């Protein structure tokens, strides 16, 4: 349509940029877009079916921008009040959870009905990873492991790290469980000092990173946005279990623009998210323009109120 | 049972809870330790955001399960 980029914008329906920026980031995550667009006509995935309809318009509309109203309503986060500004990572997590559960439930019912008469979802394939936590009791040396799935890594800022790799290393750093946080060891049947180790047992196809850009101010008893610039690499080496590493290519960056955590606006930078097409674009509701990784890198330096919040990376084949 | 909570600064804190504790009860226990009011809190377990009204048992949360504490950046 009207943007010479060949891309279609999304109309803001009243404080809905938190939905638009996420939909564009998911649309640009090539392998996920393909999962969605190829969904067979006979399926038991009602929400993914609505997403396929929307992705069809983003692919073929002759209009400059379209309304995602039908999908926005079908995927509406039930604890959100329409017209109120919201967290885009909270919406993304809800959306991925809904798309995962409807497919998982459908597969399970189908299999159970066949077994009574006598696998992984698209979300798991595209965004699912696994993390293992190991706690070593320093008294008896027993190590208790626990593996859990994730669709994103919630990257905390260290107490009062300049790069994404610094934040990733901090997320995976070993920790001493001591004093008020001593570990209850059932082998020792007592509270004991322990060492906590965290490793990524399975790297996801698309790695979603949420930068935890908020602190809680104990003087005012209010949360505050963290505006600290964090450098974003085009190529990230994700540390994996056993000292291994996996290369990841930056796909998209969702930016929150605003001095505070109570209000603001979201926009997205993205290039094609297929396995490594190199063109960057800037998606800001109805307006899509050509952009660059230089602009992704310049964000917080040029506009101190604008900060990357959600990042998408794709595993290098 | 002893669970772990990853705080906003990435520190792991321990929490003593019961399988029957509601997500609201866990948010109150986090407020007691961190000072963060429950209406600010979002709790993530194995990628899922925990819903108010549900219990830890509904999510198969047990000893050594890790909950991740996150707040909100609102935008429109
Ligand atoms: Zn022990």
């Amino acid at each position: 349509a009207k943007s010479d980029t060949g891309k279609i914008g999304l109309i803001n329906l009243g404080n809905t940029s938190y939905v638009n920026s996420i939909l564009q980031a998911l649309f640009m995550a090539s392998d996920f877009r393909h999962c969605v667009l190829r969904l067979t006509e006979n399926n038991s995935q009602p929400l993914m079916t609505k997403l396929q309809w929307l992705f069809g318009f983003l692919e073929h509309s002759q209009r400059p921008a379209i309304s995602p109203e039908n999908f926005l309503s079908a995927s509406w986060t039930p604890w959100f009040s329409p017209g109120t500004q919201q967290d885009c990572s909270e919406y993304l997590k809800y959306l991925l959870d809904r798309l995962h559960e409807e497919e998982k439930t459908g597969t399970r019912i189908c299999q159970k009905l066949k077994q009574s008469s006598s696998s992984s979802t698209s979300v798991e394939k595209m965004f699912g990873g696994k993390i293992v936590t190991r706690i070593c009791c320093l008294c008896c040396l027993n190590v208790s492991s626990r593996e859990e799935a994730f669709t994103d890594l919630s990257l905390a800022f260290p107490p009062p790290s300049r790069s994404v790799l610094d934040l990733v290393n901090y997320f995976l750093s070993p920790e001493k469980l001591t004093a008020e946080n001593r570990y209850y060891c059932e082998s020792c049947a007592s509270l004991q000092d322990a060492e906590k180790v965290v490793e990524l047992s399975q790297g996801p196809c698309y790695l979603i990173l949420t930068l935890l850009r908020f602190s809680f101010d104990l003087r005012t008893m209010r949360r505050r946005k963290i505006l600290d610039d964090v450098s974003i690499p085009l190529l990230l080496r994700l540390p994996l279990a056993g000292g291994r590493g996996q290369a990841y290519d930056l796909c998209s960056v969702v930016v929150h623009s605003g001095v505070s955590s109570e209000s603001g606006h979201y926009y997205c930078y993205a290039r094609e998210g297929a396995a490594r097409e190199n063109q960057w674009y800037l998606f800001n509701d109805t307006r899509v323009s050509f952009s660059s990784f230089e602009s992704v890198s310049n964000v917080t330096s040029f506009f101190p109120k604008d900060t990357a919040y959600v990042l998408f990376y794709r595993q290098r084949p | 049972m002893q669970i772990f909570v990853k705080t906003l600064t990435g520190k792991t804190i321990t929490l003593e809870v019961e399988p029957s504790d509601t997500i609201e009860n866990v948010k109150a226990k986090i407020q007691d330790k961190e000072g963060i009011p429950p209406d600010q809190q979002r709790l993530i377990f194995a990628g899922k955001q925990l819903e108010d009204g549900r219990t830890l048992s509904d999510y198969n949360i047990q000893k050594e399960s890790t909950l991740h504490l996150v707040l909100r950046l609102r935008g429109g």
